[PDB]
């Protein structure tokens, strides 16, 4: 079916989906490091205190 | 590394977004023209079984 048409469609569109993919991995892995700024907020009284 | 890491967080903020627009944009150009070919290919098979 994708080579009776064009198939640079299909390319492009997993090219994309690929692009989704490791953008939401990419997004989690900054909402870890969001987490590690949390915790370094939790520990920056602690370090003051200190 | 708190201040690295306040700074990597708006590039990354930046994204997904635009990505996620253009995902939807050829999403929607690609998916009309495979639903009228189903649909035409389906109709041919029905008639001819």
């Amino acid at each position: 079916t994708i080579r009776s048409i064009d198939a640079s469609l299909l390319d492009v569109l997993d090219e994309l989906r690929e692009l989704q993919g490791n953008e939401q991995s990419l997004q989690k892995d900054l909402d870890f490091k969001k987490a590690k700024i949390v915790h370094l907020r939790q520990e920056s009284d602690k370090l003051r205190k200190s | 590394e708190l201040r690295e890491l306040e700074h990597t967080v708006p590039q990354q903020s930046k994204d997904l977004e635009t990505i996620k627009a253009k995902l939807k944009e050829d999403h929607a150009v690609l998916e009309p023209k495979l639903d009228d070919i189903v649909s035409k290919i389906s109709a041919r098979f029905a008639r001819l079984f």
